[PDB]
């Protein structure tokens, strides 16, 4: 859920209105976003560091705006208000228009050092913009904004924007030893070297992930130019004398990475973005990117695609019955241009550069009913008559719900997960005697393993019921996974109905009498000579020996039956004995 | 001294007389009233069945405190006929005043007079008739002359209501000698033994009466817990609405099913160490549709069926990493597979409710596993107007009317919508639930033809159990941690969980 | 559910083929009718005189066919045969036509004093009838047949069959006094009077009914003719002089009675029936009737209605897609001969006198189908969304039961009605202050009255379980009937959920604590201020004093709570104590 | 002998401290119906019951109310198209009140129209050409069939604004003065299913008695001609059975004349089927039973109401 700060009156002003608290509200419904909060820094840093109430341009009136991980254009000010702005028909919406320089056709070669540790990478260059403190960091803050999100941490993409005032002569990409490259960093006092600065990273609170999580690898990527000087290591910083500030009048921005085609996109939104800011407003100065080929390439390629819809499929597939010429008027105003085409069936669609979420035919439809308003749409209700069917086993679970509360009992609801020892140690079993499943990299000691039994759990439970009553009667009937060489996926669930006996005295016979309840209740006679039930004394590592049984039934061992031993009713922090009872309610469908 | 004092004095003189006795007169021989004799004769008869007593009933007939005066200046009808000449009434004045206003209205319902609105002066009054007879008053002024009977059961019923007088009826006690009578009053005698009653003996003693007040012995009745009895009115509701119930035995989901199938891209955030559970032992799907999967990968990354897929490369040593289930989609997905085998289609409509797993230690009720309910539909044309009349008929059935709908983002679906209701105490429009029409380049590659659209909506059972059981946090009955005393209280969230539920008094 | 007997190997050769006890049971499936039983005449009365073994019509096989109360034209061996035998299209079916005779054009005057005990009546004969030994018996029982069923015994009305060769001239139909008829009854050996015959047969088993039901009026019917003969006495008996047997050669059949159209029928049936025996074989003597109108109609009239019914409209009503052409053979089959009519679009449909039952477009629709057969039509599923929906009570009803269960009580099935002391005299109330609902002439002493309470049913439950263990917990939640003057019929139906409690000693402690658990779960809260109930002391005639309390809540008396008063427990013949519960939950919806 | 005294169940202090070791006590007779543990229970009729209601909210059906044991004659009889002369409004046959005999309110307008079809005819029929005195209907009586509570139903469907399908059941008491027997009772359950549609053919009919009885576990339909004074065709569909080695009636259906319909003022484009059976037939063998008394009334055989279990673990792979 991407958020994005902006100052309202600044905003406000953006568009060329005012707005209540709920008209801009109502105006975020409206379209999709959502108004999350709005405060300052004076929340922000209040209440978590401490308390420097530092406020002389931080506190302020600003609105936190939600906008859809979906859509690009609407991760700074510039898009929101220029999104916002086309969707009211406040505004005709802006071209996008890739134009050549007078010779200084800026170019950066990609070498073969590149592919390998961030194949591709793409540049373009954006002549006088005219900056402002809050352009500035509205600037810098999208670049952060798309970075840590649809670039995923730079892992995939990495944009750099350079002050082109301050170096000249074609670039060069590609990858050297790490130790092998002097630099000036950023935000860094002297001037290091690769192989040094990745371990005096290691305690960059900010750029501690990055890093590492890329680069470790034989070459790291570098940007160099005709002089000489280093733009930037790409996924880690940029070089200090290529910085940009307010005061900058051309940027070269390069876009290096793993996948082409994101970078590809990144650069256009950046580019798309604030070329609203340059002298000649909307308009981006090509650049030459050649690959480790020998080809040349021109970019950015602010791509217009245009595709075609038939005006009755949007009806037919939104619910609503609006005419072809009207239903252009909506498209346009989410910004792929639409136009009728004559015999008033058909309606060409232009896909703009910034909006390169369309990518299928159903996509035109979402922002077209957006654009109309769903709630303008009638609720019909789809006329198929269809017989309703439960699934056996649930049918069946519900109805040994019912009554096993009829028979006194109380259901529980244990967690599917836990740790390994609740399911074998605490029992007296070996976790290698489970067939329990394991998950990897878990976070607490309690997300090890996935229940083998209910068992567990429903003990956990009296742990930290000791302050009911007499004797605790509890059950449950859910599943309990295990590893299986005969399912597509490795392990298959199974339903067990649990139960417990927790009193002064354990209730082995009245647990006794419970499994023979349940068998009366599935129709199963006792016996085995009708194809029913019996119990078989057995041993079991988790019960009082000989106050342990086996259940059979169906041709097959069913369930165990029998009194917790000492050992695990000690081991679960519990004072009185206990009589359980776990079947597999499966084999009864 | 009013009961126990007075009593065994009743009983005193219960023996020292012959028989009869009056609540009344033995009240008014006694230095008190008879709200203190008759409210003890209770006493004596919860204590067993000491003295038999019958309740005998004095009744006459009394004038109001209103109809006294009716009585002699006549009714309030005939007070203001009179009082109206023929030059007319400005029926202004006539009902500036209480005494009046009433009369008006009973003047017109009797046809005595009539109104008008023909004279600047406002409305007026004239007198329809001019032959005046004032019943009312001429039958009560007999009432009070110990007449009270030569009237009509036709007539004191009407006027009973009117107010122009009420029936009185003092109650006697004739306070006999049963059996268990004595002074000795030792009603240790506790219940009521089998034997007392073949034998009689009930009628020799005093039973120690019983306190009414103090609450009585909640029985030892079995318990079913909160959040599934609420589990169990969804799958109701589903089931009402046509919807059949499919399976979700398979807490261990291959990531193909799980993401991949729902056209959800692999460098997609979701699938991340941090969101998602994945599984360390059986690590590697042991197995899946090949065929299905090369669809998939296809699609995915060069695109087709009308897309431009992700344009990025489908690694298959992804899709084969095993997870624990973080959505009930994946279900589904599966589901719609199999259906998209079906020799011919055929429209359905499926639903499940089954727990998810998702790591995220996330702020709200901390849950890393929490249960899902997902429904399904899946026709020939299905519009987002029909997801909508779907849902609306849905949160009907759980009570819910104030519906909007706002546009959302889901990797699955074609157009995709949260819906909203507004909450009437907690005063802001809350969520509710999301849902979407899944994407073509989901379905389009099982093979489910391309003239067939499916709508889906889910929500948590989590979320709604807390506004139904009313509560703000679940960690309080979803686990081991669960406060038991909370189940074993736990009313029918059925009737009250659909119907309208009454909330305690509000006394000022 | 009109039975019919038949000698099977009559029934047979009727048909002209044999059939096994399967494959005419088949037949029977096949036309709507059912193979009810196969025995002997010995076998009949085999039970009703111990086995007085009676040999000789006994030795024969007869089927007992039951026929649809629709269907007249097969209450006799004649009809069936007739109707299966063109069903099967083994005939054609045949033509009823009648005829004027030589001269001789009998003719029956009503006059006045009749309209007023028995208003019209109508005749006919039919000429030279070749009669049998069975043929006779079943022209007689078919009389009998359509006699106290189609006429409601006798009731609107009465045919009477007489031997036209044993009297002669006009005949009379009119009403005397009833000492005022000199009289040869059928099998009486004197001759009797009206006034003198009617109570001579207040001791005739079979006739014991027909007389006083009908008549006991200023005039009795009566029909003479010429000569002065007494033909009969329409609904009692008809004239021995008169009497019709096996060597009848000419019958004059004469129907009197307070339904005209009925009678119109019943004569129509009769003799459309038996002309098959006519020497003009399927001819019926025309009959001038003269009634006290002066005016004279002929009779009788074989009405052959002539409707038409569009082919779509019977496709689209049954579910089969058959041409009108085809449509038409279906319809001929059933006795309606039908024709399609040109632009096979419409279907021209003769209705016979015999089929009497078609009144509606939609009966020819019946046998349209029924000619098809059912399971020849494709069962096709009506396809309309609907969202089902519970009645709010019975939910909430279905939720309290399994709660009850939950708290160890068990469900009972009371019965609805029973003996008023059941309610009242047994509960220490009179008959008077129950509110109860009084059932007409009931057969039993308990089915005097409509349940008021489920407190009565529940004892008599534990009355016949005295084999059942230490306590007996029942409970049921069911409606009870009382007479409330608001209510369009009289009577209003009300939910009372009651419990007793029967042990060694009563739990009115634990009865008390279920009603406290039933309000917790009602989530009703105690106390009078709370808005919820409240448990007041009070006094009930079926109560042990002072261990009674009433239920106030929602505004308003729920119900009673107590403990049952000795008398009632044994005046229910029980031994231990009791203690009850019974709210009405309605009010808690 | 030694080491042998021993001791009965653990003990919360023998699991305190190592005691539970070797202080000898082994014995449990592993072949004994244990202690059934005491349980609430639900009667088996009704458990069944429960399980039909189910099967019809399953099949979109609406649950329609029915209190009311005591119905006008009109309703039940007349308003169904019910001519006045069937043997089935006879004393004997029907329990009608002696206290509130006649009802009190009656739909007259509704009730006019059925008395001139009635006897008439209309609506494209030639009545039953008989006199129909409404003294007769005003007769008060015990609900003989659920019927009637579809009769209300239909009629109050009939009024709304526009017309709108729909799909009613109820499963309701209704009493017989039949016979005082031991096959059948005084009073029994009986479920009732109604369809209205636009342009329902008897296929359709079929086609859902297929779906309903299927969710009962039935698959052996065969259907045959019947007569139902209130249905146009009518049938009674059966199931091929071992008990009697053939078939056998497992429900009556029709299709609701439109003398009936039509009257409500339901619109001619609309035909509405239905169909019924005993709630009390299907468990009577779908449990083994001889004497119907031995579950419904008070001379039930409460053990074996303790014992009965879920009568609904029927419809699935039994
Ligand atoms: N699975 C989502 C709901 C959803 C599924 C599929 C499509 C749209 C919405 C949830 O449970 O919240
Ligand atoms: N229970 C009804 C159901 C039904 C209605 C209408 C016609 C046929 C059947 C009956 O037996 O008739």
């Amino acid at each position: 859920m991407p958020t994005v700060s902006v100052k309202r009156d600044l905003l406000f002003q953006a568009l060329g209105r005012t707005y209540t608290d709920e008209e801009f509200d109502e105006l975020c419904f409206e379209f999709g976003l959502e108004l999350d909060e709005i405060t300052s820094e004076k929340e922000i840093i209040s209440k978590e560091q401490g308390n420097v109430k530092a406020a002389g341009a931080s506190d302020v009136v600003l609105y936190k705006i939600d906008v859809p991980a979906n859509r690009y254009d609407l991760l700074c000010l510039e898009g929101l208000v220029r999104g916002l702005q086309v969707f009211k028909e406040r505004i005709k919406a802006p071209v996008y228009k890739r134009v050549m320089p007078d010779g200084k056709i800026q170019k950066l070669i990609i070498t073969e050092e590149t592919a390998k540790i961030r194949p591709f990478a793409v540049a373009a260059v954006l002549r006088n913009i005219k900056f402002t403190k809050d352009r500035y960091d509205s600037f810098i803050e999208l670049q952060e904004k798309l970075h840590q999100n649809i670039c995923r941490k730079r892992a995939l993409v990495a944009i750099g924007t350079h002050d082109l005032d301050t170096l000249s002569g074609p670039f060069t990409y590609t990858a050297k030893r790490p130790s092998d490259i002097k630099f000036k960093p950023l935000n860094k006092t002297k001037e290091y070297t690769a192989c040094e600065l990745m371990n005096i990273y290691k305690t960059d609170n900010h750029l501690k992930h990055y890093l590492h999580i890329i680069e470790n690898k034989p070459l790291y990527p570098v940007i160099y130019d005709s002089n000489g000087v280093v733009l930037s290591m790409p996924p880690i910083i940029n070089g200090d004398h290529s910085r940009i500030t307010v005061n900058t009048r051309n940027i070269f921005i390069e876009c290096t990475g793993t996948d082409f085609t994101k970078a590809k996109i990144v650069l256009d939104i950046i580019v798309t973005m604030f070329s609203e800011y340059c002298e000649n407003q909307f308009t981006v100065e090509a650049a030459e990117v050649v690959f480790p080929n020998g080809k040349s390439h021109t970019f950015p390629e602010l791509a217009y695609r245009k595709e075609m819809v038939r005006a009755d499929l949007i009806n037919k597939k939104v619910g609503i019955r609006e005419t072809p010429e009207n239903l252009a008027k909506l498209l346009t105003r989410m910004y792929l241009k639409s136009e009728v085409i004559g015999d008033g069936n058909q309606i060409e669609i232009e896909i703009p550069p910034t909006r390169a979420d369309i990518i299928h035919a159903c996509d035109i439809v979402e922002d077209a009913a957006i654009a109309y308003g769903y709630n303008n749409i009638q609720m019909t209700l789809p006329k198929t008559y269809t017989i309703a069917n439960q699934f056996p086993l649930n049918k069946l679970t519900e109805l040994l719900r019912h009554d096993m509360a009829a028979a006194g009992f109380t259901e529980a609801l244990t967690f599917a997960l836990c740790s390994q020892e609740d399911i074998a140690d605490k029992l007296g079993v070996d976790i290698s005697a489970t067939k329990a499943v394991h998950i990897s990299n878990p976070k607490t000691a309690e997300f090890q393993v996935a229940r083998t039994t209910l068992l567990p759990g429903l003990l956990k439970t009296i742990a930290a019921n000791r302050k009911m009553p007499l004797p605790l009667k509890l059950f449950e009937i859910s599943d309990i996974v295990i590893k299986d060489s005969n399912t597509d996926v490795g392990a298959k669930n199974y339903r067990h109905l649990c139960a417990v006996y927790y009193n002064k005295n354990p209730g082995f016979e009245i647990i006794h009498g419970l499994l023979d309840r349940i068998m009366q209740l599935l129709d199963v006679p006792p016996g085995e000579d009708k194809g029913g039930y019996v119990i078989k004394a057995s041993e079991g590592p988790a019960f009082f020996p000989g106050r342990c049984a086996e259940i059979f039934a169906r041709g097959q061992s069913v369930g165990k039956l029998g009194v917790l031993h000492p050992d695990v009713i000690t081991k679960f922090e519990l004072t009185m004995p206990c009589s359980s009872l776990e079947i597999n309610i499966g084999p009864f469908l | 001294m009013a009961d126990g004092q007075v009593a065994e004095l009743l009983l005193r003189r219960l023996e020292a007389s012959d028989g009869g006795l009056d609540s009344a007169e033995l009240a008014a021989e006694l230095g008190m009233e008879h709200q203190a004799v008759v409210g003890a004769v209770k006493s004596l008869q919860a204590l067993g069945e000491v003295i038999e007593a019958e309740l005998r009933s004095t009744k006459h007939w009394e004038l109001t405190a209103e109809g006294e005066e009716i009585a002699r200046e006549g009714s309030h009808e005939a007070r203001v006929f009179r009082s109206i000449p023929p030059e007319g009434l400005a029926q202004s004045e006539l009902m500036r005043l209480p005494s009046g206003k009433v009369g008006f209205s009973k003047a017109m319902s009797n046809k005595w007079i009539r109104v008008d609105k023909s004279a600047a002066d406002g409305p007026r009054v004239f007198r329809v008739v001019d032959s005046m007879e004032d019943e009312v008053q001429r039958r009560l002024q007999l009432v009070r002359g110990g007449q009270a009977e030569k009237l009509g059961e036709k007539e004191r019923s009407e006027l009973r209501k009117r107010k122009l007088l009420a029936e009185v009826t003092l109650k006697t006690y004739w306070v006999s000698k049963g059996s268990a009578f004595s002074t000795s009053i030792s009603k240790q005698e506790t219940e009521l033994s089998p034997e007392m009653i073949s034998s009689g003996s009930w009628r020799d003693r005093p039973f120690k009466p019983y306190n009414f007040l103090a609450h009585g012995v909640l029985p030892d009745s079995g318990h079913l817990h909160p959040l599934l009895k609420v589990r169990s009115q969804f799958r109701q509701i589903f089931l009402e609405m046509g919807f059949t119930e499919m399976p979700t035995d398979n807490f261990i989901e291959s990531s193909f099913w799980n993401f991949d199938a729902l056209f959800q891209p692999q460098q997609h955030p979701a699938r991340d160490q941090h969101d998602t559970f994945f599984l360390r032992d059986p690590a590697e799907a042991l197995q899946l549709p090949m065929d299905y999967v090369q669809r998939v990968k296809r699609t995915h990354s060069q695109g087709g069926y009308g897309s431009q897929g992700y344009k990025y490369n489908w690694k298959l040593d992804e899709a084969r990493k095993n997870l624990l289930r973080t959505h009930t989609t994946s279900a589904s997905a599966r589901a719609l597979y199999r259906l998209a085998q079906k020799k011919p289609f055929t429209p359905v409509k499926y639903f499940s409710i089954d727990r998810v797993f998702r790591n995220e230690t996330l702020d709200a009720t901390h849950l890393a596993e929490f249960h899902q309910i997902e429904g399904v539909v899946a026709d020939h044309g299905l519009t987002l107007g029909h997801l909508m009349g779907v849902l609306r008929e849905f949160f009907t059935k759980l009570g819910i009317t104030q519906l909007r709908f706002k546009p959302a983002y889901n990797p699955y679906t074609e157009p995709s919508m949260e819906v909203f209701s507004y909450h009437q105490g907690l005063k802001k429009w809350v969520e509710v639930g999301n849902s979407g029409v899944f994407r073509p380049e989901m379905l389009l590659p099982m093979g489910l033809p391309e003239n067939v659209s499916v709508i889906a909506w889910g929500l948590s059972l989590e979320r709604p159990t807390m506004i139904k059981y009313g509560i703000n946090n679940i960690r309080e009955l979803v686990g081991h941690k669960v406060n038991l005393q909370m189940v074993y209280d736990s009313p029918l969230c059925r009737l009250d969980a659909e119907p309208r539920p009454p909330p305690t008094q509000e006394a000022a």
